[PDB]
């Protein structure tokens, strides 16, 4: 049974197919390594603040848990990347209260597609630069991260990063338990520190969990080939057979 | 009205291994989009009713102009059975002109145009 | 203001060596700004990616297996 | 073959049968058999081609006085190993020695690859347990060390787990002490070349398999005979 | 010179599949491509103009050798055009050896005669 045109077409289809993932599969493989240059180069900073944040012996538990901030990508072919942190804000949101409170940040469409038609929403984020997060438009997500404060207690959901592509989500939390007495600028830099963090930290997963998601198709898409091969060979054979069988016997009628 | 209805099915046809991005940006694209959804409901057709040439021209023309798309897409099989009967009982003049002549504005322009105004707007939702 | 001893360390949000004005690291906050969302290739090349994904894919590229 | 089978039966001898390309037979066949006016068969070989194979390939086998060893090149049809030609050879196939050029490229000669050349003859009942064990082990150890190929371009030769990078340590000498001195091959290097017993073969891949040699290095068991050479292959003197 | 010339060639066919992905255009995977892009340039022929192996083997060793790599793609073909008039005249003893030996034990002389020409050509 079927063609034999037609399981060309399939080859190739699929060969193409293989092509443009193995591409971006290499491609972001190429943002994984560039995700440190942008993670050392917070390697500082982030030192040179807990050892300013040493803490004196001279705002803790104040009223509820509020907001959460969930970070993500604008772009697909991640793997779970999405769905998983997508899941656990979904969860200890509905785990949690249920009336129209709990506030929500997301950075990155995907996020904000789903949150959407869910409800109690906060703010946006589109277009974060891929593998340089520019920390400079992240400052305002500090700001309204912060100053929301309309707000109690923040938690922020993303996926860590453990050796090349393999990566687990998490919850480490942020507002709370760890001149003279100025927190009124720790309390804001420890903040827009952490945020911060927590996205080359995601983005590192992005591009690691893309990495691989395009490895996954390329290596499957690959398979899909043997799967054809086979039949494009038995379909290349049994018309062998029957031209052949056809010229012969139009032949023998002579 | 015909002629322009190859083009409306032509880009949906070629710009459909576009329409994922959506929104994403995709500009004046969704727009060329639009009626291309809604067009293919227009040349949905149910079994054993044939439609007349007169009014046929009618509908075929309402979507190429933009007097479906204020309608949803899903909204486009009912607006057949729908304008079609009000324009049976609702202006009835330009419901056999196409036959007489069989050609041509079929009400010069604005008629037409302005008669399409008529049902959209006494429609439902 | 990290003052050791041995050591002054300036915390910074945003510093660039720059003159004696300030309404400079605002000029660098600023050329640098747009000049980031002007990276608007970042998406577009996964639009065409996610679209050359969509087009071998178009084919359906099993049809009803085979 | 019938000069071959005269050594075999005569001198009662074990005699070396090659044929370089054994499809240019089979084609032949097909070629022939249109000649004669054969009406075709799947793919327009000759109907007769399992009966003009097994008629070829059953007068070759020992007998209870000699035996003959054939060699045959089989070249593929396009790629496919359904084709009625190979798909026949493969049924009088004992065993496969697959040369790649990979191996070649790497130094390693007799370039015959580890993991694909295959044989009949690889099973406990056969070379008992301890060919067996070894055997299968040494073709484990590669089979981890091909497959690590990707993430050592990922993880680096580091940390990518300590079991592992073991492996990738014995496993390196190990494709290296598959490649042998070729007595044909003094001709242009000037080493006699070496003729290495299973028995011999085995315990030096099991001493290997046993770590007992990973202090030593690379280039020693690269091109030599029993494991002793290798071993003499480490005083680099002065 | 044509022992090398396989390589630069073999992986940029089995890596120019990938440029418009390549936007993000990563590792030492686009020095490959260098040269590469630049090889098929020089293996780039014209028609009824037949080249002796004299100055052809030179120019299979500039860019095999990088004496061709800082020169960009749009100047190649152009270049290896007045290259070979530069050593019709000025290396028309170099090409004798080339000759009469069949060889470039030249290596020496070459690497250097070869600058003599990128050092007075346009761009």
């Amino acid at each position: 049974m079927a063609s034999l045109r037609d399981i060309k077409t399939r080859i190739n289809a699929t060969k193409k197919t293989s092509q443009i993932t193995k591409a971006m599969e290499m491609v972001s493989t190429s943002k994984l390594n560039r995700a440190e240059q942008n993670a050392k180069s917070f390697v500082p900073y982030m030192e040179k603040i807990q050892e300013v944040v040493a803490n004196v012996a001279l705002v803790s538990r104040p009223v509820k848990k509020t907001g959460y901030l969930v970070i993500t990508s604008d772009r697909g072919l991640a793997g779970a990347y999405n769905s998983n942190v997508l899941r656990l804000v979904y969860q200890t949101i509905q785990r949690h209260a249920c009336p129209d409170e709990y506030a929500i940040i997301v950075i990155g469409r995907v996020g904000l597609s789903f949150f959407r038609k869910r409800n109690v929403i906060l703010d946006i984020t589109r277009l974060p630069d891929q593998p340089s997060f520019a920390d400079i438009k992240e400052i305002a997500r500090k700001t309204v991260g912060l100053f929301a404060d309309t707000f109690d207690e923040l938690y922020m959901y993303y996926n860590h990063y453990v050796s090349a592509i393999q990566q687990e989500v998490t919850e480490r939390k942020l507002l709370p338990l760890t001149q003279e007495e100025i927190l009124d600028v720790l309390l804001p830099q420890y903040a827009e520190s952490l945020i911060y963090g927590a996205l080359l930290d995601a983005k590192a997963s992005e591009h690691a969990a893309r990495m691989t998601a395009m490895k996954n198709a390329t290596d499957n898409a690959n398979e899909l080939i043997r799967t054809l091969t086979l039949s494009y060979n038995r379909a290349r054979q049994a018309a062998i057979t029957q031209e052949i069988t056809e010229i012969v016997a139009g032949a023998n009628a002579l | 009205v015909a002629g322009t209805l190859r083009l409306d099915l032509a880009a949906y046809r070629e710009l459909e291994a576009f329409a994922q991005f959506g929104s994403d940006l995709d500009k004046a694209t969704q727009a060329k989009l639009a009626r291309g959804a809604r067009t293919v409901e227009v040349l949905k057709q149910d079994l054993h009713q044939p439609i007349p040439v007169e009014k046929q021209v009618l509908i075929i023309y309402a979507l190429t102009r933009g007097f479906l798309d204020d309608i949803p897409v899903e909204d486009v099989r009912r607006f057949e059975k729908e304008f079609y009967l009000f324009l049976d009982q609702n202006g009835q003049h330009l419901l056999e002109h196409i036959r007489t002549t069989k050609d041509l504005p079929n009400e010069d322009d604005l008629n037409k145009a302005i008669e399409a105004f008529k049902k959209t707007f006494v429609v439902s939702q | 203001l990290e003052v050791r001893p041995d050591k002054v360390t300036i915390l910074a949000q945003a510093a660039e060596r720059a003159e004696d004005i300030d309404v400079l690291r605002a000029k660098a906050a600023k050329e640098r700004a747009e000049r980031r969302l002007q990276s608007q290739q970042d998406d577009i090349d996964f639009k065409r990616a996610e679209l050359a994904l969509k087009r071998a894919m178009n084919r359906l590229s099993v049809a009803e297996m085979k | 073959l019938t000069m071959a089978e005269y050594f075999r039966d005569e001198q009662g001898q074990d005699v070396l049968l090659f044929i370089d390309n054994i499809f240019r037979f089979t084609q032949a066949g097909s070629e022939v058999s249109a000649l004669l006016g054969r009406m075709p068969s799947a793919v327009g070989y000759q109907p007769t081609l399992a009966t003009e194979m097994g008629q070829l390939q059953e007068r070759i086998t020992s007998t209870a006085k000699g035996s003959i060893t054939s060699i045959q090149a089989i070249y593929v049809p396009a790629d496919d190993y359904t084709d009625p030609a190979p798909a026949t050879t493969f049924s009088h196939l004992d065993a496969t020695t697959n040369l790649e050029r990979k191996l070649a490229e790497m130094g390693i000669y007799p370039a015959v690859d580890p993991l694909a050349s295959t044989s009949r003859a690889l099973a406990p009942e056969i070379v008992g347990e301890e060919h067996y064990q070894v055997a299968r082990k040494v073709q484990q150890t590669l089979q981890r060390y091909k497959e690590l190929q990707d993430i050592i371009a990922i993880l680096g030769m580091d940390e990518l787990s300590d079991e592992d990078k073991l492996v990738v340590h014995r496993a390196r000498r190990i494709q290296f002490f598959l490649s042998q001195n070729f007595h044909v091959a003094e001709q242009f290097t000037g080493q006699p070349g070496s003729y290495v017993p299973v028995k011999e073969t085995v315990r030096g891949f099991k001493e290997i398999l046993e770590g007992k040699y990973d202090h030593l290095p690379e280039d020693a068991f690269r091109l030599v005979g029993r494991i002793e050479e290798v071993v003499e292959k480490a005083k680099a003197m002065g």
